[PDB]
């Protein structure tokens, strides 16, 4: 009965040269029982990408909430929300539920359309913003992801190379976690093109 | 506890207490065992200086250790009861742990081992 | 119990 | 309550639900129908805490029927499942949450496709080819992983379902008194009387 | 966390380390623990990270509105009063432990605030898990009538004690100097004594190492 | 904490140690526990630092508003406002407060308010964890209508012993003198009071 | 299973070029009551070892008796008891470490943290720690209780690694120890002003200093501190 | 864990996974969960790793002492009962074991005994033990016949472990197969689930839930 | 109530080559958020070309190593100075650990050396005596960080031959002592960055047919 | 374990015991014989804590068999039941008690009478015309109170027993996988294979 | 309880109140807490009445057997026997004992043995629940080498205050004088000591 | 929390 | 102490 580890799952984000990458596993379970291998944890509002780990009901709820809020934002602002702004919105919304929080570990990723700067950020379940030049990790195999990323990561990787690094970070981390795996997805994000790749991994 | 070594070696290499125990066997009533092609027969002598006996209740010379094994003896009658009792207990203990009755060789090996132990234990004959 |  | 199963095949969704209602050391009923029709082409089965199950099911039923009358239109299975999920998601942070797990089987008339949704009491929604709640999954899922194919007929789905019930009747500790089976397809909802 | 505050001749200086931890794991190796409440009032925060950021922003927002309303530059005692009354109301459930420092028309000030809402005044203060290591240094080397350059040295030395000796603290030293009559100078990564050494090997993979099942172009446009 | 207030011929004197504790760690060794709620009405704070600060601030606010409407409040009035806060919120407060003030009509007065929120008017009062060790000493040595110098010595010697035996008390001995002449602050350092 | 009653606080120590220094205050606390003031918590063993003990005082006095008995037993049938076969610091430590671990393993610990400081026969400095759990470790500086949090940081500024030991004199080392004891008096609520200090040097031997006081304290700045925030007067 | 063993026309199939877990941490993927008690006797390991490993090796020493003393191979019944009587003495102390003693003898023929740490001892034809036992049972029960070939039976035991490895989070790594005959036990290889899953998916057409 | 266990942190790592084996471990010893020692070794030469480390609760760790070293001594006395093989040592250690099944040694034990064919061998144990031979094992506080990295770099997991459609794996090969030490050093520097209980120093014991060699490297001290 | 029943009729004692062995959410076996022959004319059924049941039953079996060999004589059912009671009475104040409930069905050859004894884990012995342990009694006792007669035949006893099993199969929550039935009479002990 | 022992020029004096408590009920108002273990070695008992009685009886037995073999035992020896019992049985005992005796060589000696079973040789000792209130008073008023009359007054005044503030102390003040002259018992009633 |  |  620990809300953050009932369903399982992981998300990782990385920066490269004029690009960003965000990746997640596909597992959704009920403790030991694997239930779904199609449960994607990454969503996007315009060009801003959000990954969410933790309690699956809250993952779904928050996606619906941030779709709601970014749609109203766009109608009133007459422009798409940027990653820096969206990061603040996520932080505010989570802290609003300070003493009854959503049991999640969100991760923002994207490129600012005006400046062209790659951006990533992470949060705890109550809104604390964790900004990083290199990488953000989240989920039931976060320890494993921290270990993989810290060793494998180098700065200014090209999109094609960055794909290999983030993929290997996620895969090998997921295989040391019982509650993560069962498939994986990787998003490679450039200034005005986004590629989505499903990875082949062991299915146990 | 009484500790005295009663069974000991003598200069000529004999253990007199074991040899004197054989003399008690020589005094006992005769017992014979013959095995055929599909059976074994145990015969036993009963001395006839005892008339007015009650053969219904008098201890029989041949004793069942289990339903498939028997034991007869020659020598001290009181001593034999102790061996028979231990043998019967081991027979049931074997069935309980191995889930199979004892072999005749195993049962013999147990009884003999008890007899041997009493030849080099302190305070016993 | 009795104390002192 | 206890056993609810669901299988989505080529042209239909099949729900199977146990008939037993047990309270203490007594089976009070052996013919209980653990399902409600939400709309002509949408069926919901349920299991969980006593009282909460039926109260929740009928509340959802009333709301979907209200929507149907207001708009003179039938909500899609996807739309119904999202509504149901949100109600459970609200419930989990209430003073006293609905402890109810559901399967929603529906046939989308606009897409001409069967759809099976699995939603637990936390508001955890997933679309699946086959689904279960409770301890049922621990036997059926592995069985369906092996024998299930996406292009199966309704008759093939029913045989696949018989195989699951047989396994549950063999290895489950409790007597659940068989199952009521219902099919959802283009022509609506009907019950299999001989199972 | 290790945070300190030190008063000097014509103002005050605060400093902090830059490690944030979830359990035994270092989540962020270079976070910013020095917060701006107003231009010349700065805050160092320890404890629950979300609480320190949220409470510093809320009071910082209300201080700005108050400054506009009164046509006056904000005072440190106002930020102190608003913070303590907010924290007291929540009975310690908002886990914000703060060192508040700044300059205003009244002069230069240095305070600490605990989660339950108690405040303290001092010429030198330390909070966080490395406060004992820091306070040991402060108690050894502090004196009356410190200069600007002496106070910065003392403050950063106190943070270093925490960095080296406290497992909860690490990485870099941030500093902010608030002097009377001058603009406050925020010195981000004033010291960086924990640079990662060159790795023995490059783990750049040959392209094609990762097995792939499906590819697809994602539509981000309207 | 170790705190006390003592009435004498010319008025009243408040006394306190300067230690703040978080566990066995001294969080502040130069704390000021003698706090102004009005010009010549002060209080000694013991118990929770947060609770006693919050109470003192509210009382100061009440007496400032009192003064704006009805002029200078009596020491009894100040004690009543403290009581009202301590009594009505007894379940959520850990505050042992001594209220002391100087009127011209009533001269020096001391009111002690323990945990429950009861009020007790006394010639002198002692409170805080360190007070336990000086009940004997203070009872044997206190006299009514003492001089300023005698009262200062009485408080100095008393808190010296309280500090000596109580691990939760220490630092400097602060004092506040309340008389017709005005408000005088005194401080006494370890090197003096330890070797008394 | 125990609970400590009468307790002694920090013991602090460090290595220098020719030997080791160790110190501890003379207080026996009874909860928050500062009950006993004449308590010696440094106990010499021979002319080459000093055992500093914190924690339960009843258990400390038991350990005193064990060390006393160890000296007696070592002298039995031993013509070289005051020479080659004298008790070394390493022997004394291993004995205590054995006892501490055995007692924790019987769920009946000696509720203490112990630092054995001394000089071996070959001139090597000895400094090692052991506690109620039987945990042992060695370092250029060692401290117990609050000393671990406040003294170690200060002593590590002088001797931060092994190579700093030859560069540290007895004058500099003692100055750091005495400074650390002052900081502990400022900040530890179960500390006293009075303390003992011992130096074990490979040339000048065992120097035991009693009745030392913390001095040169800074308190004057307290007069300027008024109220807790907004208070002017 | 997931372990199984079943009796059939050609003897006994024994199949196990190879995963060890400390909470949600995957400790190992290469654990030998079949203990080679002796060339004729196999023990399976589920529950406490040490408890199983220690006491089943110990069991092997007791079986060796039996054949030295009695000049004859120990029976499967007697071997299983030594273990069950041992754990029963420790009952309540907190041992955790779910084992299966499998062997072939002349007097008994192919025999399987289930033995666990609360003292249960059951003779039976089919048993699945472990956190993924239910997943293994499903495939095994719905596909078992006494008249299975040695080839088919080997696959079913392998396929059953794979089913559990896939669904159970605490089962995985690889499959270890054993065949037990009169002549003794024969090892049938280590099969990594990494490659075995995709191989089975493609060739069998099963596992449609998974993104291919 | 008295708690007989504690956590002394630190992390260890064992890798086996073709004709060699390494057992590495950091030299930091901790309790809670404090550092006890920056250099307290916990990897030991036990004789007969066997190196050992028992990481976790140090008191139990030292007791176990002490008992095993003593076990090696008596093995010589009782069996005519016969060399204790690594497999025999492993089985012996199981009985040492399981002997306290109901009051366990709170340690993860790893030993390394050469098998009887002269090939590199690493054995790893759980607190109560379950053991297994492996090419690769990380233990202790940062095991979760290091282990998945080794799976990827030693045993080449999730790595496929470029251009082969993820059909053919990258094939396993033995690593040289130079390559292994690179992986050890990078593993520990990464663990030092992201785990607070890991740092100060790294000591590596290398075992070949010629004997036991040592290497030491500095780590970050924050 | 769970269901053990006993009925004493005119000329015989009939014991019925459930075949299921359940551990967790899995029925591990469906053919378990929960009984041991103590002597040619005495049978004991048992239920309770796992491990304890068989260990206790076999221990008693060994002791009665030992007695039979020693005296070349069969102990009466009354004598056996008293021995069993005393062992359980000892056990209840031990460090770890046997949590085993038993029924003892025997035919006394000297009296030419069937005898049924009910003994619980505390050592509570009663001689009864019909008996049960656990939750079984809560259904069967009232049923037997109605239909039981003291002069019934073995065949009438078996039909009466069928009626009890049918009621248990209807109202019990758990699936106990039917029963093994054994008869004890003047000619000894035999098993009914088709039930 | 309130108990104390004080050394002086001619020897040592033991002092105690006479109150035994079972809750808030006074089970005995005339208790004798000053206890002979040898001719001129006595003890003050505090804590559990049962525990302290059982210990004192065992010590008396040990010292009687000591005397039969080795002659008169020292006060240090008596304190050691007390310690051994209190230390080794610390988990099961609630006994705070002060041991006091008179040798001709060593004159008056006082040893205090708190809960843990540690031993502390002091010029004077105070113990029991009521002692807390007189740490200040006793520290300020105790002098070494006092006369018999001065020491009696010191104990009388000290226990008077302890009794005044401690609800668990009261009744009469008993005293036992130990000198070369012999053993003298003293008693002081409420009407005298209350109005001091 | 801070006490006085 | 891992499980299986
Ligand atoms: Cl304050
Ligand atoms: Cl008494
Ligand atoms: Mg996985
Ligand atoms: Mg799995
Ligand atoms: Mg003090
Ligand atoms: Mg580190």
């Amino acid at each position: 009965s620990d809300p953050s580890s009932i369903n399982g799952g992981i998300v990782v984000a990385m920066t490269g040269k004029d690009c960003v990458a965000i990746a997640c596993d596909l597992r959704l379970g009920s403790q030991s029982l694997g239930v779904s291998n199609k449960f994607e944890k990454i969503f996007h509002y315009g060009h801003v990408f959000l990954g969410i780990t933790g309690l699956a009901t809250d993952v779904t709820t928050l996606n619906e909430m941030f779709r709601y809020k970014t749609n109203l934002y766009k109608l009133k602002e007459e422009r798409a929300i940027e990653p820096e702004t969206f990061t603040q919105l996520v932080s505010s919304s989570l802290y609003e539920r300070r003493f009854g929080p959503y049991f999640v570990g969100p991760v923002v990723a994207g490129i600012n359309s005006k400046s062209g700067k790659p951006f990533i950020a992470g949060f705890d379940l109550i809104g604390c913003i964790d900004e990083a030049k290199d990488f953000i990790v989240s989920g039931t195999a976060s320890d494993q992801l921290f270990g993989m990323c810290e060793s494998l990561y180098e700065p200014n990787l090209e999109p094609e190379d960055l794909f290999e690094t983030i993929s290997q970070a996620l895969l090998n981390a997921a295989d040391r976690d019982a509650l993560s795996g069962w498939g994986a997805v990787v998003y490679i994000i450039k200034k005005d093109e986004v590629v989505k790749r499903y990875l082949k991994m062991r299915q146990d | 506890g009484y500790d005295r070594a009663l069974s000991i070696f003598s200069p000529d290499g004999h253990i007199f207490q074991v040899e004197y125990a054989l003399e008690a066997v020589k005094r006992g009533t005769c017992a014979v065992g013959v095995k055929g092609k599909n059976c074994v027969v145990l015969g036993c002598e009963r001395r006839s200086t005892l008339k007015l006996q009650d053969t219904r209740i008098t201890p029989s010379k041949v004793s069942k250790i289990d339903s498939h094994v028997v034991l007869s003896f020659s020598g001290l009658n009181a001593d034999s009861r102790i061996l028979i009792e231990k043998a019967r207990v081991e027979a049931q203990s074997h069935r309980l742990t191995l889930e199979d009755p004892v072999t005749v060789e195993y049962l013999t090996r147990y009884v003999a081992g008890v007899q041997q132990r009493y030849t080099q234990s302190g305070g016993v004959r | 119990a009795p104390l002192x | 309550m206890d056993i609810i199963l669901g299988i989505r095949v080529q042209d239909s969704v099949i729900l199977a639900s146990s008939k037993a209602v047990t309270r203490g050391i007594s089976v009070l009923k052996d013919s209980d129908d653990k399902t409600r029709q939400l709309s002509p082409h949408t069926l919901m089965s349920f299991a969980g805490e006593a009282g909460d199950t039926v109260q929740f099911a009928e509340y959802i039923q009333a709301n979907i029927q209200l929507y149907s009358i207001r708009e003179d239109y039938e909500l899609s299975p996807q739309a119904v499942s999202s509504f149901v999920r949100q109600e459970l998601a609200k419930s989990i942070r209430s003073r006293r949450p609905y402890q109810v797990n559901v399967l929603i089987g529906g046939y989308d008339k606009k897409k001409n496709k069967p759809e099976l949704y699995q939603i637990d009491y936390l508001g955890t929604k997933v679309e699946l080819p086959y689904g279960a709640h409770g301890y049922s999954g621990f036997y059926t899922f592995s069985l369906l992983d092996h024998h299930y194919r996406p292009d199966m007929t309704t008759e093939e789905g029913l045989d696949l379902l018989k195989l699951c019930v047989q396994e549950l009747e063999k290895r489950m500790p409790m007597d659940f008194k068989g199952v009521i089976v219902k099919i959802v397809d283009k022509d609506g909802i009907r019950q299999v009387d001989d199972f | 966390t290790t945070i300190v505050g030190v008063k000097f001749n014509n103002g005050v200086v605060i400093a902090a380390d830059t490690r944030s931890t979830q359990g035994p794991i270092v989540a962020d190796k270079n976070c910013a623990k020095l917060h701006r409440i107003s231009p010349k009032i700065w805050c160092a925060g320890a404890g629950t990270a979300a609480d320190t950021e949220a409470v510093t922003q809320l009071i910082g927002s209300n201080i700005e509105l108050h400054s506009l309303y009164t046509s006056r530059e904000p005072r440190v005692v106002s930020a102190l009063q608003m913070l303590k009354q907010h924290l007291f109301k929540y009975q310690g459930h908002i886990g914000a432990y703060l060192i508040v420092a700044g300059v205003d028309p009244t002069g230069s000030h240095l305070f600490s605030i605990h989660a339950h809402g108690s405040t303290d005044v001092g010429y030198y203060l330390s909070l966080g898990s490395g406060s004992l290591a820091a306070m040991a240094v402060l108690e050894s080397h502090w004196k009356q009538d410190l200069t600007k350059e002496e106070a910065i040295k003392l403050a950063s030395d106190a943070i270093q004690a925490g960095i080296w000796n406290d497992l909860g603290s690490g990485s870099n030293v941030d500093v902010c100097v608030m002097e009377i009559g001058k603009d406050a100078e925020y010195l981000r990564n004033y010291l960086t004594p924990n640079v990662r050494e060159e790795k023995q090997k490059s783990y750049k993979f040959p392209r094609g190492t990762t097995a792939v099942l499906k590819e697809s172009i994602v539509n981000i446009c309207d | 904490t170790s705190i006390m207030a003592v009435t004498f011929k010319d008025g009243v004197i408040l006394g306190a140690d300067s230690r703040t504790t978080t566990g066995a760690y001294i969080a502040n060794r130069v704390t000021d526990k003698l706090t102004r709620v009005h010009d010549k009405i002060w209080c000694c704070r013991s118990g929770s630092a947060a609770d006693t600060q919050a109470i003192a601030d509210i009382v100061q606010y009440h007496l400032e508003l009192y003064t704006s409407q009805y002029g200078t409040p009596s020491t009894e009035t100040a004690a009543s406002v403290f009581k009202e806060l301590c009594y009505e919120n007894k379940d959520n407060l850990t505050a042992g407060i001594i209220v002391a003030g100087y009127d011209d009509k009533n001269k020096g007065e001391v009111y002690t308010i323990p945990l429950g929120g009861s009020v007790h008017k006394l010639p002198y009062a002692i409170a805080g964890s360190g007070s336990t060790f000086i009940y004997g000493y203070c009872d044997k040595n206190f006299r009514e209508n003492m001089s300023k110098e005698e009262t200062v010595d009485f408080i100095k010697h008393s808190l010296s012993q309280a500090i000596k035996w109580d691990g939760s008390s220490g630092g400097v001995i602060r004092m506040v003198v309340l008389t017709a002449a005005g408000v005088e602050r005194l401080i006494f350092y370890p090197d003096e009071y330890e070797q008394l | 299973t125990q609970q400590p009653i009468v307790t002694g606080t920090s013991v602090i120590s460090m290595k220098y070029d020719n030997g080791v220094i160790i110190a501890a205050d003379n207080l026996g606390s009874y909860g928050s009551l500062l009950r006993f003031n004449g308590v010696e918590r440094l106990i010499p063993v021979g002319d080459n070892t000093v055992v500093g003990i914190s924690g339960d005082i009843s258990d400390m006095q038991h350990i005193e008796r064990l060390l006393k008995d160890l000296v007696t037993e070592n002298a039995y049938d031993n013509p070289l008891a005051d020479a080659e076969e004298a008790l070394e610091p390493s022997y004394i430590f291993e004995y205590l470490a054995t006892v501490m671990y055995q007692r924790r393993s019987k769920m009946n610990p000696l509720w203490n943290a112990i630092i054995v400081a001394g000089v071996q026969s070959n001139g090597d400095q000895f400094l090692r720690y052991v506690n109620l759990l039987g945990v042992t470790y060695s370092s250029p500086t060692l401290a117990t209780g609050f000393g671990a949090h406040m003294a170690n940081p200060l002593l590590r500024k002088v001797v931060d690694r092994e190579s700093d030991i030859p560069k540290t004199t007895v004058q500099v080392a003692e100055e750091a120890i005495v400074n650390a004891m002052r900081v502990l008096y400022y900040r530890d609520a179960r500390s006293s002003r009075n303390f003992s200090l011992a130096i074990i040097d490979k040339n000048t031997g065992l120097t035991f200093k009693k009745n030392l006081q913390v001095e040169n304290m800074k308190w004057d700045f307290a007069k300027d501190i008024k109220g807790y925030g907004t208070q002017k007067i | 864990t997931t372990t199984l063993a079943f009796r059939f026309q050609g003897g006994i199939i024994v199949a196990v996974d190879s995963r060890a877990t400390a909470g949600n941490w995957v400790a190992s993927q290469t654990v030998k969960k079949v203990i080679e008690i002796n060339p004729f006797l196999l023990g399976t390991m589920a529950g406490g790793a040490a408890d199983c490993q220690f006491w089943e090796t110990w069991l092997g020493s007791q079986c060796r002492l039996h054949e030295l003393r009695e000049k004859e191979r120990i029976s499967v019944a007697a071997a299983s009962k030594i273990l069950s009587n041992l754990v029963y003495q420790y009952k309540g102390a907190g041992l955790s074991m779910g084992t299966m003693i499998c062997g072939y003898t002349r007097k008994e023929g192919p025999t399987i005994y289930y033995v666990d740490s609360d003292g249960t001892r059951l003779k039976g034809d089919i048993f699945c033990v472990g956190s993924g036992q239910t997943f293994a049972y499903g495939v095994l029960d719905s596909n078992y016949k006494w008249d299975l070939s040695v080839e088919d039976a080997l696959y079913l035991g392998k396929r059953s472990i794979l089913a559990a490895a896939h669904r159970d989070a605490y089962s995985g790594g690889s499959v270890n197969l054993y065949h037990v005959t009169e002549d003794g036990w024969i090892y049938h290889g280590n099969h990594d689930v990494g490659e075995l899953f995709w191989k089975v998916k493609e060739e069998e057409g099963s596992f449609n839930n998974v993104i291919g | 109530q008295f708690n007989p266990y504690g956590d002394n942190g630190g992390t260890i790592l064992g890798i086996a080559g073709e004709d060699f084996a390494v057992l590495a471990g950091d030299t930091r010893n901790i309790t809670d958020y404090s550092i006890n020692s920056r250099y307290e070794p916990k990897v030991f030469d036990c004789g007969d070309n066997i190196v050992m480390s028992a990481n976790g609760f140090a008191a139990d760790g030292d007791a176990l190593v002490k008992r095993f070293k003593n076990s090696v001594k008596w093995y010589h006395f009782d069996h005519n100075d016969k060399k204790l093989s690594i497999n025999s040592a492993a089985r012996n250690i199981q009985h040492l650990l399981y002997g306290k099944r109901f009051f366990p040694y709170y340690v993860h034990t790893i030993i390394a050396g050469l098998d009887e064919d002269g090939k590199g061998a690493v054995y790893s144990f759980d607190p109560v005596g379950s053991y297994e031979r492996e090419q690769c094992r990380a233990g202790g506080a940062a095991a979760s960080l290091i282990m998945p990295f080794l799976d990827n770099q030693v045993n080449f997991k999730n790595q496929y031959e470029p251009g082969t459609n993820g059909k053919v794996k990258k094939p396993l090969k033995y690593l040289s002592v130079e390559e292994v030490i690179k992986l050890v050093r990078d593993s520990f520097t990464s663990a030092t960055e992201r785990h607070i209980q890991v740092g100060d120093g790294l000591e590596i014991l290398i075992v070949t047919k010629d004997g036991v060699r040592k290497e030491f490297y500095e780590l970050k001290r924050d």
